[PDB]
RNA sequence: AAACUCCAGUUGACACAAAAUAGACUACGAAAGUGGCUUUAACAUAUCUGAACACACAAUAGCUAAGACCCAAACUGGGAUUAGAUACCCCACUAUGCUUAGCCCUAAACCUCAACAGUUAAAUCAACAAAACUGCUCGCCAGAACACUACGAGCCACAGCUUAAAACUCAAA
């Protein structure tokens, strides 16, 4: 309300590509967090409900981020079969 | 797998016997219904190879002790 | 990086208390979860709600909507023949990164070990 | 308390601290500093007035000086925060391990307990 | 201690932001401070738009004020800065310069914790 | 010169310009995309009023409000009241997450508007007042 | 050595002597705490 | 006894530990062009160590230093300021597909 | 072992050699393995000094025909 | 549907309310708790255990008195649903959540895992959960239900809190 406007979450067509343009800008809100915490944020969730629900935010990045570490690990191992017969 | 080839031949050219290949539950523990009340087991097992294809003791190491076979093994 | 583990579960000789209460063991299964059918939506409403305007106008007579009705009617038949593209490269996983099927199969031959052998 | 023109108990035996500038002498004395530099300064007074080693931190002596400090400065906080339930905590503690450190200085050595006791202005009380 | 007055001035012209800077200085002398140094930072766009005293303000003149006080002047100089018409914003913060900064070796590497679970078989 | 994702800042020396105009100076379409309605207001640079429309105000009631379609009529409406007062190119300024919020836009450009910018103004407390308890569903 | 370091420094001080030239000499002066890291942990100095 | 037999000692290959960007650096509050380097251009929101690429002490140190130089007047909040936008891209993070 | 540490400051130093390690060769010897042999042989003619036993060792090779091009 | 229509949208001015991102951090505090900014004060114990006979604390709700009041919101009213709907769904609004000064002293106050010291070898080990143990000390427990109850006692508590049984009943829990 008092910063300068057309700065923040403002993102120019180009070539009169409206889809990319708002596609982009989408993409920006979503990385940075604010589409979800706005979702959150239409009903107040109880600190004992926000406190679970950020405890098992942080233990499925766990899980994914090591079962992704795994699957780029054994990638290597998807090529054919060497000793095909034996 | 690697050496399925190879050592298959090794036991062939010695005159002796070998099990490469996906081993089958009982081989060793059940062998008279497997193969007959007369079989003759082996004295002798030896593992040039003692981990399975998903890195465990090969199940005959465990069943090779309950016949009472002594092993070698690598 | 995998965020941390040390120190955040509760546990014997863990002083302070815990900062992640998992109802499930953090320990990696054998396998990835089923590709998710993703939710459906109307398509060609663009299309139709073109269609559907000129007729206001020109009192439901076709005669008048010809190009507005082609429009809707190739774009309702792009639509039913992109499902049946995306079905065959869905299963083939032309466009996927891995299929849960062959990456399932990759990890039945590196199993996690939790247990001592 | 000490006088704010006291010098820090770091630069009070640094050769020349008297001929430099007024100016030098402000930025180096407890006026310019946090009270724990006073609180410094308090300790040092109390262990030469009354230990027989004031360089020795560790005996029974210099604790009960160095507990008694704090629980000057507690005092004097809660006078200003009587609502502050972490410092009257702190203070009702700190009371209870000076007792504690008196009674085993009290059964120990008779002489330096009375000597503490003086020094420092404690009523030594039995428990009920 | 030593502090650090981060002073943001009312965009003026030369004579009146001298003035203010004087009785500004004047001030902290008063309240027993020893001034150090006075750095400008130059008059530049807030980052946002500032209301004080009736006004609003969309630019200003960044100044800094080194200098040693007790510890008994912040709050008094705190209040002096309130009722001042000319400043915009003032904050006095402990000087950064005073904080020694620990010596760093490096990222000690963290290790996947280990043994959070029974080795028995599931 | 490559193109910049970055609106030209205001005072800087910029080449960018429709129909001669600079970006601060192009009217700026401000969409309210809510929950159950859609809410488009075309105002110049100077906040001068140039059109409005809604879902309510092209006929659509209770729940058809919340839809695409209903946004997307608000758009063209808007956008055809707007091409009257001579405004062709548009800043959008949409705030809120409702189902009108891309298809208020779209309405904007079949109106026969250029769309040049998107600005998203949600509004996002920063800590704020307590919303409504969560619902039992 | 923090003593005579000191002793220094108290001369280039501000008093109420030279209060109004040090101010007019600041006015005419600009002190830049801006500067920016790269990749490689360089500073990158302002254009100025 | 043997002199071909191992001795002990520290590993020689030991690579020395790495360092943030910022280790040994100082940051204030005032120099807004380097805190404006770890926020996000269109939305002002501080970046996480996964992305700024931070030890945990310099991440705290950049995080206190831009809420105070925010709420003194010296930092934007809702967004970088536009002057800082061509500085070096030191942060992990693709906003264009 | 004692060479592990003149074999660190070598890599540093100069590098790995362009050479390729023929793992084959039981009898393999590489430009970091001349260059420990040659500084072993210096530091029993008596030479402590770390530093300037490690410089006159390039040198030595260097009038041998050896390549040491200096990673920095 | 009811409700509002001195309503809604843009812009400007504008908090005794709450504190995005950082935080994928795991820190502080005895616990309860503590994640906007600044400053002041400031985080007991140079053996350990130790007060249910004391002392000092103790989320939320609640009480007393005086204030603030954006938003949320027991109760209550209205709308809708339903066989009914004293609910779930929608709207409005109060106590209350805030501050000051005093009370109240309760939580699944649970990380249901006591403090201090030590170990990883032997028998590893009912099951599950968060692997199995040693030394020492305090607290606590001894079938279910009756019973967070009765009586007595203490307490700023008066429909309260703490301490806390017995009779009858069952072969289980
Ligand atoms: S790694 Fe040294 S301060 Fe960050
Ligand atoms: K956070
Ligand atoms: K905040
Ligand atoms: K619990
Ligand atoms: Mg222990
Ligand atoms: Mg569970
Ligand atoms: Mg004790
Ligand atoms: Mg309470
Ligand atoms: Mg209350
Ligand atoms: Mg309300
Ligand atoms: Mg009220
Ligand atoms: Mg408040
Ligand atoms: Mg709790
Ligand atoms: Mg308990
Ligand atoms: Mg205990
Ligand atoms: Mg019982
Ligand atoms: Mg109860
Ligand atoms: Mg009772
Ligand atoms: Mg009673």
């Amino acid at each position: 309300a008092k910063h300068l406007k057309f700065i923040a979450r403002t993102v120019m067509v180009q070539e009169g590509n409206v889809e990319s343009a708002y596609r982009t800008l989408n993409r920006i809100l979503t990385m940075d967090g604010l589409i979800e915490d706005i979702k959150h944020r239409r009903y107040y969730e109880k600190p004992c409900r926000r406190r679970q629900r950020e405890s098992y935010e942080r233990c499925r990045r766990i899980y994914n981020m090591e079962m992704a570490r795994k699957i780029n690990f054994l990638m290597r191992k998807n090529r054919a079969d060497p000793w095909q017969g034996c | 797998r690697q050496f399925s080839y190879l050592i298959e031949n090794m036991a062939r050219d010695c005159g002796e016997y070998a099990h490469t290949r996906y081993f089958r539950g009982g081989m060793l523990t059940n062998a008279r219904l497997l193969f007959g009340p007369t079989v003759r087991l082996p004295d002798l097992i030896i593992f040039l190879h003692t981990l399975n294809n998903i890195f465990e003791p090969h199940v005959a190491v465990r069943d090779a002790a309950k016949m009472n076979i002594p092993t070698v093994g690598i | 990086a995998t965020p941390s583990l040390r120190g955040r579960l509760a546990r014997f000789g863990n002083p302070r208390k815990p900062v992640l209460k998992p109802n499930k063991p953090l320990i990696l299964a054998n396998r990835v979860g089923e590709r998710r059918r993703e939710k459906g939506e109307a398509t060609c409403i663009t299309e139709m709600s073109v269609m559907m305007a000129c007729w206001k106008q020109n009192e439901f007579r076709d005669d008048a909507c010809r190009k507005e009705i082609q429009g809707f009617l190739d774009c309702a038949a792009r639509a039913q023949e992109a499902r049946k593209m995306r079905s065959i490269q869905e299963t083939l996983g032309e466009s996927g990164s891995l299929l849960p099927n062959k990456l399932n199969k990759l990890l039945q031959r590196f199993p996690n070990k939790p247990y001592l052998s | 308390d000490p006088p704010p023109s006291t010098l820090l108990k770091d630069y009070q035996n640094v050769p020349g601290i008297e001929k430099v500038d007024d100016v030098v002498k402000r930025l180096l004395s407890l006026e310019m500093a946090n009270k724990k530099e006073m609180l410094k300064i308090k300790q040092e007074q109390f262990m030469k007035k009354i230990v027989a080693n004031p360089e020795d931190t560790r005996s029974l002596e210099a604790r009960i000086i160095a507990l008694s400090v704090k629980i000057r400065s507690y005092e004097e906080h809660l006078e200003k925060h009587r609502k502050d339930k972490a410092h009257k905590r702190y203070l009702l503690m700190s009371i209870d391990q000076r007792k504690k450190m008196l009674k085993n200085l009290r059964n120990t050595n008779y002489d330096v307990f009375e000597k503490i006791c003086w020094g420092l202005g404690i009523e030594y009380t039995f428990p009920p | 201690p030593r502090y650090e007055l981060a002073l943001i001035l009312k965009a003026m012209q030369r004579p009146e932001t001298a003035a203010t800077l004087k009785r500004t200085i004047e001030a902290l002398m008063d309240r027993g401070a020893i001034v150090r140094d006075l750095e400008n930072l130059g008059e530049r766009a807030l980052p946002y738009r500032i209301s004080a005293h009736s006004q609003q303000h969309n630019r200003g003149g960044y100044f800094l004020v080194d200098f040693y006080a007790p510890t008994a002047a912040v709050e008094s100089m705190v209040e002096h800065l309130s009722r001042d018409i000319d400043v915009i914003r003032g904050n006095i913060v402990k000087h950064p310069l005073t904080q020694e900064l620990k010596e760093c070796e490096g990222i000690v590497p963290v290790p996947l914790a280990e043994k959070l679970y029974s080795t028995k078989k599931r | 010169t490559k193109f910049s994702i970055y609106p030209p800042i205001p005072g800087e020396e910029s080449s960018l310009r429709w129909a001669g105009k600079k970006f601060e100076e192009i009217p700026i379409a401000h969409i309210k995309a809510s929950h159950n309605n859609t809410q488009i207001q075309v105002v110049s640079a100077s906040n001068e009023p140039l059109a409005f429309a809604s879902c309510g105000t092209e006929g659509f009631r209770n729940a058809k409000k919340g839809t695409g379609i209903a946004a997307q009529t608000a758009g063209i409406a808007a956008a055809a009241r707007a091409k009257q007062k001579g405004v062709i190119h548009i800043r959008v300024v949409v705030k809120g997450l409702g189902p009108g919020r891309l298809s208020a836009m779209h309405g904007l450009i079949m109106g026969g508007l250029e769309v040049i910018s998107i600005t998203d103004n949600t509004p996002i407390p920063h800590x704020g007042c307590r919303p409504r308890k969560a619902r039992k569903l | 050595r923090e003593v005579l370091q000191l002793q220094e420094e108290v001369k280039n001080f501000i008093t109420r002597e030279n209060l109004e030239a040090r101010v007019e000499a600041a006015l005419d002066s600009r002190k830049n705490y801006n500067w920016a890291i790269t990749r490689e942990g360089l500073v990158v100095r302002p254009q100025r | 006894s043997n002199e071909d037999l191992p001795i002990s000692m520290e590993n020689p290959y030991k690579e020395p530990l790495k360092k943030c960007i910022l280790c040994g650096k100082h940051v204030d509050y005032k120099n807004v062009q380097l805190l404006s380097q770890f926020v996000s251009p269109f939305t002002g929101c501080i970046y996480g160590r996964h992305i700024t690429g931070l030890c945990g002490k310099k991440q705290k140190e950049i995080t206190k230093a831009i809420k105070r130089a925010q709420i003194m007047g010296f930092m934007p909040v809702t967004y970088k300021d536009p002057a800082y936008l061509k500085d070096p891209k030191v942060c992990n993070i693709r906003y264009r597909e | 072992y004692h060479e592990d540490r003149i074999r660190a400051k070598f890599y540093s130093v100069y590098g790995s050699g362009q050479r390729a390690f023929d793992l084959f060769n039981p009898n393999f010897k590489s430009t970091c393995q001349r260059f420990v042999e040659k500084y072993t042989e210096l530091q029993k003619l008596g030479e402590t000094d770390e530093e300037k036993l490690f410089v006159e060792t390039g040198k030595a090779l260097l009038a041998e025909g050896v390549i040491l091009r200096r990673v920095g």
